[PDB]
C-alpha cells in the first residue's frame, strides 16, 4: 500500500528494495487521474489492494473509474456478489481511501477539491458527488440537507451539517485595438512574436491568420482594419519587391496601406534587415511610406524594443 | 540477426570504450578532455546509426556507462570553468538518458542542470541542456515540481524566443511532456506564467511541420483540463488546430517519427494511455489532434503483430463513439480512416431526428453503441424512438431483462448522452431546448420530458416541484430546484 | 450483357479519354481548351446516354476522372480570366458530381463556388452554378451552414 500510492521518491525506492529482498512481487503505481479509468486499470487496481477473488464480477459487468466512484451498497450486495457486511466495509473504507488521492482536474471547474480540503482532509472524500451532480462555488449557498443525502451521497449527519454550515457563511465572504500587417512570405517570425510581446503588455490585437486561396475581397478584413486604432508594418528583407509597381489586388500588403493612410492612424514601421529605396519604385500613392522612420528591431535587447515600441503608438492616448 | 548479436553487437563495442572511458580521466588538460569526449559521442552515435540493431545495442551500453562510474564524471564536468569542456560534456550527456540512468540523474544529479540554466548565451550549451530538461520532465510528479519551482521553467520560457529550427524543437516537447505527465498544480501554475501565450509563435512558423505539431499537442494537453480553459481559449492559440489538421497527411508522417528519436516502433502503453482521455473530452481541437496522433500510431503498430495493445487500451470503443455522432468533417474522417487501418469494421452515422424513429434504426443504434446482445429484446418488443425516449427503471427491470443496476445504469449513460444531441424540430414549439440549454449544457436531455407533456416557455412560469416529479421525469432534486428558481423568475424579464 | 460489359464498356471509353484529358492540360491557349472541354462534356454525354448500360460506366469513369488528378485542373480554370473557358469548365463540372466525387469537392473546391456565386449577369454561368450547387447542398450538415 506504501508502494502503491507513492507521492515521494525515498519511501517508494526503500519500499521497493524491502519488497525485492523478499519473495513478494513488486506493484506498479497506478495513475492518479482516477476517471477516465478502463477495465485493465480497475483490475490491477483490485489486484494491490488484495481484493483479488471479485475481479472476475468486476470484469463480468464491466466496471470502469466513473462506475466505480459511484458505487453503493446495493450494487454489492446484489450482482457484485459481497454478501458479508464486513467485506462490504472494507470495500469501502479501501475506496474511500484511494478517493482522497484522485485528480479531478477533468471534472472540477471551480477548484471544489481544495475548499472542500481546506475544512477537513477526510472531506476531499466526496467531491466527486458533489460535482457530477453539478454544484459549484457559485452554486452551493442555496441547498438543503435533504438535497444531499441521495443527490451526493453523503451519509453522516454530523459531515452534512458542517458542509451546510460552512457554505451558508460563504455567499462571498472569503473590435481589436491595434493591427498588424506583415508579408506572407518572410517574416512570419517577428509578426508572431511582436503579437505576443504586445499582448502580454495589456493591448489586443488582431493578426492575419490564413485567408489566401479562398474568398479573399471584401471577405470581413477591411472593417478590421479601420476599426483598429494603430498600424504596424513588417519590412523583412526583401518584402517590397512584389508591389513594385504593380498598384494591383495581388499585392497582398498594399490594400491595407491604403486604407489605414485614408483613415489617418499611426503607422510603426519596423526596421530589421532592410532599408528604404529609391523614391520611384511605388506608385504616387506609396511616396508617403518611403519616407517614415520607425524602430529599429534588434535580437538582443528585445525587451528595451518593446519598452520603446509602446510609446510609439497612441499608447499615450489609447482606448 | 538481431537475436544472434545480442552477445556480438555487445563484444565489439563494450572492448574500446571500457578503456577510453577512464583513459583520459583524471587528466586536468584543458584540450585533453575533449578527444576522449568526442570518442564517446562518436560511438553513441554509431549505437544508433546502424538500423534494426540499434535498440539494445544502445540501451545495454548505456547501462554499463551507468554501471561503470561515470555519471559522477559527467556531473563533475559539467561544473568546470572553461566553457568548451562545458558544452561538449552537455552534448554527451544529452545521448544517455534512456529509462535507468534517467532515475540516478533525478538522484543526484539534479542540481548542477539547474545552475546550468542561468547560463543563456552560448548557443551549443542551450541546444543540449533544453534536450536534457526534455528528457528529465518525463520522470515523475516530484521532478517536475521541483523544476517547475526552482525555475527550471523559466529558461524554457525564455528560449522560445530564439530561432535555431532545432532548440525550438526541444522545447516544444519540454512543454509537451511537462503538460502531460505534470499534474494539477503544476498546470495551474504553468497557465498562470502566460505559458499558453508563448506557444503561439511555437505554432505559427511556416518553415517546419513536426513544431506545429508538438505545439498543438502541448495546447491540446493544456486545454483539456477544466479549470484553466478559459484563459487559454482568451490567449487565442486554438483557433490554429483545425487548419493545420486539416492540411496534412497521417500516411507521410506515417514513416515519419521511426528515424527521429530512437528508431523505435513508436511510443509504449504507457505513454499511449496519455492520449485516450483527450479523446474523450466536450472539445473539438483536442478530438482532432487526439485522432490524428492515433492514427499515425496505428499506422506504425499495424504493420507488426501488435494489433491488441488498442484493445486492451479502449481506444475502440472510443473512436466507434467518435465516428457515430461525428458533427465534423475532419475528425470523422481521420477516425474513419484509423479504423479502417485495423480489422474492425467502419459504424455508419445515424439521423440526429430521434424521434420518428423505427425499429430498425434503433437496433443500428444498439449494434453500435455495444448493448448488442438485447437487440432481441427490443425488436421482440417493437420499441421505437418515442418509447425509447421515455423508457424508465422499471421496463428495464421487468421485460427487456436487464437485471443487474450496472447495465441499467451504463444504459442510462449512453442514453443519456444521446439525449443531448438529438433534433426536436417536430415536437418542440417555443424552441425550449435552447433556453434549458442556456442553463446548463447538461440539462438539454429533459426537453423531450417536458414537451411531451405539453409544458412550453409560457407555461413554465406557474409549474411545481411535485409536478416534475413524476410528470416530467427530472430526478435529481438539485436540478428540479434549478429548473424552478430559474423558470419562475422569468415571466416576462429576459 | 450488363453483367458482361463491366470490364467491356470500360475497357472503350478509358482508351481514349484517358490521353485527351492531358492531351492539352498545360496549354494557356484562350480557344485549345475549349475542345478539350467539349470532348469530354461529349463523353460523359455518351455515358449517361445508352440505356441500361450507362449507371456503372457513368460512375466508375467519374471515379477514373478523380483518381487521374483532374480535379485541382477544373479547380484551377475555374479562376481563369477569360468568361467563356469558365462557363465551359462549369457546365463540364455540373456532370461529374457523384456521391464519391463529391467528398473531394466539399474537402479542397469550396471557395471558389463561392467566388463564382457573385458573377449573376451571364446565363450560361449561373445555370450550371445552380446545378453546382443543388448537388452540393446533399453532401453534409456542415456544408449545408457553410
Amino acid at each position: 500500500r506504501l508502494v502503491s500510492y507513492s507521492t515521494n521518491g525515498t519511501k517508494s525506492a526503500l519500499a521497493k528494495r524491502a519488497l525485492r529482498l523478499l519473495g513478494e512481487e513488486v506493484p506498479r503505481p497506478i495513475l492518479p487521474s482516477v476517471p477516465s479509468w478502463k477495465e485493465a486499470e480497475v483490475q490491477t487496481w483490485l489486484q494491490q489492494i488484495g481484493f483479488s477473488k471479485y475481479c472476475e464480477s468486476f470484469r463480468e459487468q464491466q466496471v470502469d473509474g466513473d462506475l466505480l466512484l459511484r458505487l453503493t451498497e446495493e450494487e454489492l450486495q446484489t450482482d457484485l456478489g459481497m454478501k458479508s457486511g464486513i467485506t462490504r466495509k472494507r470495500f469501502f473504507r479501501e475506496l474511500t481511501e484511494l478517493k482522497t488521492f484522485a485528480n479531478y482536474s477533468t471534472c472540477d471547474r471551480s477548484n471544489l477539491a481544495d475548499w472542500l480540503g481546506s475544512l477537513d482532509p477526510r472531506f476531499r472524500q466526496y467531491t466527486y458527488g458533489l460535482v457530477s451532480c453539478g454544484l459549484d462555488r457559485s452554486l452551493l449557498h442555496r441547498v438543503s440537507e435533504q438535497q444531499l443525502l441521495e443527490d451526493c451521497g453523503i451519509h453522516l449527519g454530523v459531515h452534512r451539517a458542517r458542509i451546510l454550515t460552512a457554505a451558508r457563511e460563504m455567499l462571498h465572504s472569503p473590435t481589436p485595438d491595434v493591427f498588424i500587417s506583415y508579408r506572407r512570405n518572410s517574416g512570419s517570425q517577428l509578426a508572431s512574436l511582436l503579437k505576443v510581446h504586445l499582448q502580454l503588455h495589456g493591448f489586443s490585437v488582431f493578426i492575419d491568420v490564413e485567408k489566401l486561396e479562398a474568398g479573399k475581397f471584401e471577405d470581413k478584413l477591411i472593417q478590421s482594419v479601420m476599426g483598429a486604432r494603430n498600424f504596424v508594418l513588417v519590412l523583412s528583407p526583401g518584402a517590397l519587391d512584389k508591389c513594385m509597381q504593380d498598384h494591383d489586388c495581388k499585392d497582398w500588403v498594399h490594400k491595407e496601406i491604403v486604407t489605414a493612410l485614408s483613415c489617418g492612424k499611426n503607422i510603426v514601421p519596423i526596421i530589421d534587415g532592410f532599408e528604404w529605396p529609391e523614391p520611384q519604385v511605388l506608385p504616387e500613392d506609396m511616396q508617403a511610406v518611403l519616407t517614415f522612420n520607425g524602430i529599429k528591431w534588434s535580437h538582443e535587447y528585445q525587451e528595451a524594443t518593446i519598452e520603446k515600441i509602446i510609446r510609439f503608438l497612441q499608447g499615450r492616448s489609447s482606448r | 540477426g538481431a537475436g544472434t548479436e545480442v552477445q556480438d553487437a555487445l563484444e565489439r563495442a563494450l572492448p574500446e570504450l571500457q578503456q577510453a572511458l577512464s583513459a583520459l580521466k583524471q587528466a586536468g588538460g584543458a584540450r585533453a578532455v575533449g578527444a576522449g569526449l568526442a570518442e564517446v559521442f562518436q560511438l553513441v552515435e554509431e549505437a544508433w546509426l546502424l538500423p534494426a540493431v540499434g535498440r539494445e545495442v544502445a540501451q545495454g551500453l548505456c547501462d554499463a556507462i551507468r554501471l561503470d562510474g561515470g555519471l559522477d564524471l559527467l556531473l563533475r564536468l559539467l561544473q568546470a570553468p572553461e566553457l568548451e569542456t562545458r558544452v561538449q560534456a552537455a552534448r554527451l550527456l544529452e545521448q544517455i538518458l534512456v529509462a535507468e540512468n534517467r532515475d540516478r540523474v533525478a538522484r543526484i544529479g539534479l542540481g548542477v542542470i539547474l545552475n546550468l540554466a542561468k547560463e543563456r548565451e552560448p548557443v551549443e550549451l542551450a541546444r543540449s541542456v533544453a534536450g536534457i530538461l526534455e528528457h528529465m520532465f518525463k520522470h515523475s510528479e516530484e521532478t517536475c515540481q521541483r523544476l517547475v519551482a526552482a525555475g527550471g521553467l523559466d529558461a524554457v520560457l525564455y528560449w522560445c524566443r530564439r530561432t535555431d529550427p532545432a532548440l525550438l524543437r526541444h522545447c516544444a516537447l519540454a512543454l509537451g511532456n511537462c503538460a502531460l505527465h505534470g499534474g494539477q498544480a503544476v498546470q495551474r501554475r504553468m497557465v498562470e506564467k502566460r505559458a499558453a501565450e508563448w506557444l503561439f509563435p511555437l505554432a505559427f512558423s511556416k518553415e517546419d511541420e513536426l513544431l506545429r505539431l508538438h505545439a498543438c499537442l502541448a495546447v491540446a494537453v493544456l486545454a483539456t483540463n477544466k479549470e484553466v480553459e478559459r484563459e487559454v481559449e482568451r490567449s487565442g492559440t486554438l483557433a490554429l488546430v483545425e487548419p493545420l489538421v486539416a492540411s496534412l497527411d497521417p500516411g507521410r508522417f506515417a514513416r515519419c517519427l521511426v528515424d527521429a528519436s530512437d528508431t523505435s516502433q513508436g511510443r509504449g502503453p504507457d505513454d499511449l494511455q496519455r492520449l485516450v482521455p483527450l479523446l474523450d473530452s466536450n472539445r473539438l481541437e483536442a478530438q482532432c489532434i487526439g485522432a490524428f496522433y492515433l492514427c499515425a500510431e496505428a499506422a506504425i503498430k499495424s504493420l507488426q503483430g501488435k494489433t491488441k495493445v488498442f484493445s486492451d487500451i479502449g481506444a475502440i470503443q472510443s473512436l466507434k463513439r467518435l465516428v457515430s455522432y461525428s458533427t465534423n468533417g475532419t475528425k470523422s474522417a481521420l477516425a474513419k480512416r484509423a479504423l479502417r487501418l485495423l480489422g474492425e469494421e467502419v459504424p455508419r452515422p445515424i439521423l440526429p431526428s430521434v424521434p420518428s424513429w423505427k425499429e430498425a434504426e434503433v437496433q443500428t443504434w444498439l449494434q453500435q453503441i455495444g448493448f448488442s446482445k438485447y437487440c432481441e429484446s427490443f425488436r421482440e418488443q417493437q420499441v421505437d424512438g418515442d418509447l425509447l425516449l421515455r423508457l424508465t427503471e422499471e421496463e428495464l427491470q421487468t421485460d427487456l431483462g436487464m437485471k443487474s443496476g450496472i447495465t441499467r445504469k451504463r444504459f442510462f449513460r449512453e442514453l443519456t448522452e444521446l439525449k443531448t444531441f438529438a433534433n426536436y424540430s417536430t415536437c418542440d414549439r417555443s424552441n425550449l431546448a435552447d433556453w434549458l440549454g442556456s442553463l446548463d449544457p447538461r440539462f438539454r436531455q429533459y426537453t423531450y420530458g417536458l414537451v411531451s407533456c405539453g409544458l412550453d416557455r409560457s407555461l413554465l412560469h406557474r409549474v411545481s416541484e411535485q409536478q416534475l416529479l413524476e410528470d416530467c421525469g427530472i430526478h435529481l432534486g438539485v436540478h428540479r430546484a434549478r429548473i424552478l428558481t430559474a423558470a419562475r423568475e422569468m415571466l416576462h424579464s429576459p
